[PDB]
């Protein structure tokens, strides 16, 4: 079985700007020490339509890792707004993390992410072209989506 | 006057499934275009699926797809949870 | 523009149809015929092949 | 009622799909039940999703799109 399960993510600073970095505080337990890298990291769905719209935004790596229960903090720049189509810009989106042992990915944590104008005139007539500057990121942390994958240990 | 034979038509998932399936997931309103959207999705994970269900009946030199060899695909596809262990 | 869930009349979708509600006969195998399962040295050969194969596609 | 998916149409779609891959194959009636046993399953799992989805784009109406998203949080691609 899975020698790495998630205990938890924390969603810090959150809501926050548009462009502000995404942190969260990742715990997990190790249950059979790993002598290779755990590889962590964290996708925006750029668009709903395709894959070809997701931005890694970093990527991280931990390891050896030993058996316990372990933490660290794991944060990344704001998608790059030019690479978003527009129509998907404001709304609901989604955003990952997953993490990849010996090139396997076992796990998936998503979570939904509202883009919204907090400015009344921008709520009722947002401009075409989107202002994300005005835009607030709120990240639905209450709702994570946690997906397991069986992947061949060693 | 002239009587017509009936043929058998069952294809694909009708609509009353797919609003069945939608209101077992809390699901009050759907837009029309919910329902091609649901049958392509149901098809390419039954496509998954299936697939590797079928190279496990052949690697069994057996023409039959047993319950195992589906519970093994399914293994495969991976598992949701709505929380965090621990 | 959507259409309503509920459902004044949402019960059409409750019926039950014992013609299509019971699995044919046809494509499947009754009662006898084989089942033998996959072992492991089939199993594990079929899930490389899949994993290589998913490396390829 | 507990229905879902017809059993008899959706034994028809599976033998429809699996024909491509490869032909004369048989199924356990069990096999076909676990097919659909999990397929319902997915497809309940991504209309709640679904539900949420659209809850916060402030909509009562779940589209296309709301679908898609609940597929790539699962990693579908």
């Amino acid at each position: 079985m899975a020698k790495v399960s998630v205990l938890n993510v924390a969603v810090l600073e959150n809501p926050s700007p548009f462009h502000s970095p995404f942190r969260f505080e990742i715990s997990f337990e190790c249950s059979e020490a790993l002598a290779d890298d755990l590889e962590w990291k964290i996708i925006y769905v750029g668009s709903a339509e395709s894959e070809e719209f997701d931005q890694i935004l970093d990527s991280v790596l931990v390891g050896p890792v030993p058996a316990g229960r372990h933490m660290f903090v794991f944060q990344a720049d704001a998608p790059n707004p030019s690479l978003i189509p527009e129509t998907d810009a404001v709304g609901v989106t989604v955003v990952l993390i997953t993490c990849t042992y010996h090139g396997q990915e076992f796990i998936r944590v998503g979570y939904y992410v509202n883009n919204e104008y907090l400015n009344p005139e921008l709520r009722e007539n947002p401009p075409m072209k989107p202002d994300f500057s005005q835009l607030q990121r709120n990240i639905l942390a209450s709702n994570p989506r946690v997906t397991r994958f069986h992947i061949n240990w060693d | 006057r002239h009587r017509k034979v009936l043929r058998d038509n069952i294809q694909g998932i009708t609509k009353p499934a797919i609003r069945r399936l939608a209101r077992r997931g809390g699901v009050k309103r759907i837009s029309g275009l919910i329902y091609e959207e649901t049958r392509g999705v149901l098809k390419v994970f039954l496509e998954n699926v299936i697939r590797d269900a079928v190279t496990y009946t052949e690697h069994a030199k057996r023409k039959t797809v047993t319950a195992m060899d589906v519970v093994y695909a399914l293994k495969r596809q991976g598992r949701t949870l709505y929380g965090f262990g621990g | 523009d959507g259409e309503e869930l509920i459902g004044d009349g949402m019960e059409r979708d409750y019926r039950a149809i014992p013609e299509l509600d019971a699995y044919e006969a046809e494509g499947l195998a009754l009662d006898d015929e084989d089942v033998e399962e996959l072992t492991a040295s089939q199993r594990e050969a079929a899930e490389r092949a899949m994993r290589q194969r998913d490396r390829e596609a | 009622t507990e229905l879902l998916i017809r059993k008899l149409p959706f034994q028809r779609l599976v033998r429809e799909i699996a024909q491509d891959f490869k032909t004369d194959l048989r199924f356990q009636s069990a096999a076909i039940g676990a097919l659909q046993e999990a397929s319902e399953a997915y497809l309940v799992g991504l209309f709640e999703d679904t539900n949420l989805c659209a809850i916060h784009a402030k909509r009562v109406t779940i589209m296309p799109k709301d679908i898609q998203l609940a597929r790539r949080i699962r990693g579908e691609r």
